[PDB]
């Protein structure tokens, strides 16, 4: 832990990138968090919403 | 059956064929929520209840 300052930058950026990718699994109020499922089971009018 | 005691049939482990829904003439309302009626043949469901 002597190089804590360097390890912090690696940890902060990796955590930020991990948080970004984990946001792809959030519905945000939509039926599903994946576009393919929404497109698979909805018509273009309802899929757009 | 009467609406108060409605029949529930569980459907699983089958090849779902919805041709009955499209070929029938008797249906008056064919509403669908969360899915598109025409796309029912291109979907896989964990379990179905009728």
């Amino acid at each position: 832990s002597a190089l804590g300052k360097l390890q912090d930058v690696v940890n902060q950026n990796a955590q930020a990138l991990n948080t970004l990718v984990k946001q792809l699994s959030s519905n945000f109020g939509a039926i599903s968090s994946v576009l393919n499922d929404i497109l698979s089971r909805l018509d273009p009018p309802e899929a757009e919403v | 059956a009467s609406v108060y005691a409605w029949n529930r049939k569980r459907i699983s482990n089958c090849v779902a064929d919805y041709s009955v829904l499209y070929n029938s003439a008797s249906f008056s309302t064919f509403k669908c929520y969360g899915v598109s009626p025409t796309k029912l043949n291109d979907l896989c469901f964990t379990n179905v209840y009728a």
